């Protein structure tokens, strides 16, 4: 059947938008987020004249730093900037536009070379950004060579190496879908068609008993992909409705507070996906967002959190006291304030990313993994996860 | 209502740099605005730029002078 998510409560949706609203005023290149802009335009919600200023900031930052800063955007972020142009019914154009396109095309070419004629090699980034970059170029009707598409095809086709997340598979499917709708790689038409089906079954098989596809935060992008095509022979309808039940429970439980996650979910709640950026409808009516007038309550409770790092000699294990409601990053900050602990973060569209712990920076295909007790990886980053009293947070350097 | 080392625009008033002015494209509003190539690569005609062979005749001008998208199209 077909993947359909029946509309939800307008108040739940507006609540999501209000989380997104403060970011509309944060125009610092460190804070600028093309994904927020895309997600807001594809939604039923609107920020009014704030949007135009946000877009202008994106145009300033991205075109001056990539063609000229502090930390110019990555190529993956450039791809999302391209999606933002489409969200405003623009095609990338002119000499700056044309050169930005070629930069992204260089990104894919380098990543293709890294993967190799062999297909063992990893991308310097991820297959997620690989798929995202193909999608971005396709949405602006820019063609990539068959050999570039082949890498994404081989990554999901039968007897592929590695294992990919639902998120990564969904982004691949979105790329494939854009190629198919645009008739862009006729020499790979039949393989592209088969890849889309493959991604669909991989995603449905990844559906948990609670209803989510992988986890709660993979469900939005997965639903985006599933919504773009019908699935005959399969029971897509029931799968998507069970995903809705899971999604709804997570919303009412406050699972979606991170801005980029909201920006990936809002299109779904408006029956739209990134594929709607092929033929965008920029003038479709959207409800204006006003600031939530909500009085934030101040806690009076102290909680203690055990912070531990066993990846380093000598190991670190300390009980850190913070106000109830604090984030992991607050715990980290307080550990640093007590002495004996240090760390580093870098900016990303999902917020602060943990790069270094106590002098040790994650190397190639390594990262600092966040875990809680017992041996359970967090589903949120240091700025979003809020530990309970008595919980133990581990920072573990892992290879993937 | 704008700065000295930036431009101003007349319909949005959103100020714009002026290494953007005015560079044959509409950044504003209104309008008041040798090192041998690697194997498998290809050199541009009016410059030193190198591009993968697969970017020749792919519908987008990757060379500053669009050398790669001239002689399109062939047959075979
Ligand atoms: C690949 C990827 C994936 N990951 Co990771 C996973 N698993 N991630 C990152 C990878 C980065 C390295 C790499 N080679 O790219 C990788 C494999 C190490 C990974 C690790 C993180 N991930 C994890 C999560 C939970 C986040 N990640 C996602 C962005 C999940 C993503 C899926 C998704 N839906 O986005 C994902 C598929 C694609 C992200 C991307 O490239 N976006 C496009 C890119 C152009 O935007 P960007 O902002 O510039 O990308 C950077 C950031 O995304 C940063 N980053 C990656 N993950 C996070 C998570 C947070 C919370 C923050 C603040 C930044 C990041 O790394 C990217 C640069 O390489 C998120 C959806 C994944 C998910 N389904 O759970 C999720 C985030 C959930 C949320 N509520 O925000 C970890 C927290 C796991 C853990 N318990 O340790 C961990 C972050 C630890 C830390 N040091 O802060
Ligand atoms: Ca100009
Ligand atoms: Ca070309």
């Amino acid at each position: 059947e077909m993947c359909e998510i029946p509309e939800m409560d307008s108040h739940l949706v507006e609540k999501l938008g209000q989380h997104l609203l403060p970011w509309m005023d944060r125009l610092s290149l460190e804070h600028l987020n093309p994904s927020i802009y895309v997600g807001l335009r594809l939604s039923s919600l609107q920020a009014g004249t704030k949007e135009d200023l946000y877009l202008h900031s994106l145009k300033l930052g991205y075109q001056q730093c990539l063609l000229g800063c502090q930390g110019k955007p990555s190529m993956g972020q450039l791809a999302l900037y391209l999606l933002a142009l489409r969200a405003n019914c623009e095609f990338v154009r002119g000499h700056k536009g044309d050169r930005l396109v070629s930069q992204l095309k260089w990104f894919l070419e380098d990543e293709k070379r890294a993967i190799g004629h062999d297909h063992k090699g990893h991308p310097h980034t991820s297959y997620y950004q690989y798929g995202l970059g193909i999608l971005a170029l396709c949405l602006h009707q820019k063609r990539v060579h068959d050999s570039v598409v082949d890498k994404l095809l081989y990554a999901v086709e039968p007897f592929h190496q590695g294992h990919h997340s639902v998120d990564t598979a969904a982004m691949a499917g979105l790329a494939f879908t854009c190629l198919k709708r645009s008739n862009f790689n006729p020499g790979r038409r039949q393989r592209i068609t088969m890849a889309i089906r493959t991604v669909q079954e991989e995603i449905l098989k990844a559906q948990t008993p609670e209803g989510h596809f992988g986890n709660v935060y993979s469900t939005p992008l997965a639903l985006q992909f599933l919504m773009t095509s019908p699935m005959r022979g399969a029971e897509l309808g029931t799968a998507c409705l069970k995903a809705r039940v899971a999604l709804l429970a997570s919303l009412q439980d406050g699972a979606f507070q991170n801005a980029l996650m909201i920006s990936q979910l809002l299109p779904v709640l408006n029956h739209k996906t990134y594929i709607d950026l092929i033929f965008p409808d920029c003038l479709a009516p959207r409800v204006m967002l006003e600031p939530a007038a909500e009085t934030i309550p101040q806690t009076q409770e102290i909680i203690s959190v055990t912070l531990q790092v066993l990846s380093l000699l000598p190991p670190y294990r300390q009980s850190i006291s913070v106000l109830a409601g604090s984030t992991v990053e607050d715990v980290l900050k307080k550990a640093h304030e007590l002495g004996g602990f240090t760390y580093e973060t870098q900016a990303s569209l999902s917020g602060p990313y943990l790069t270094s712990v106590m002098g040790k920076a994650a190397g190639e295909r390594e990262f600092w993994q966040l875990l809680r007790d017992p041996n359970t990886p967090l589903l949120q980053g240091i700025a979003d996860y809020r530990p309970k009293d008595g919980e133990t947070i581990e920072l573990r350097l892992v290879s993937w | 209502s704008c700065p000295p080392t930036k431009f101003q625009c007349r319909t949005s008033g959103l100020c714009v740099p002026l290494t953007w002015r005015c560079d044959r494209d509409l950044d504003c509003s209104d309008g008041s605005d040798r090192l041998a190539c690697l194997a498998g690569e290809l050199r541009c005609t009016l410059s030193d730029d190198c591009i993968p062979l697969t970017w020749r005749c792919d519908g987008h001008p990757d060379c500053p002078d669009s050398s790669d998208e001239l002689g399109c199209g062939t047959n075979e």
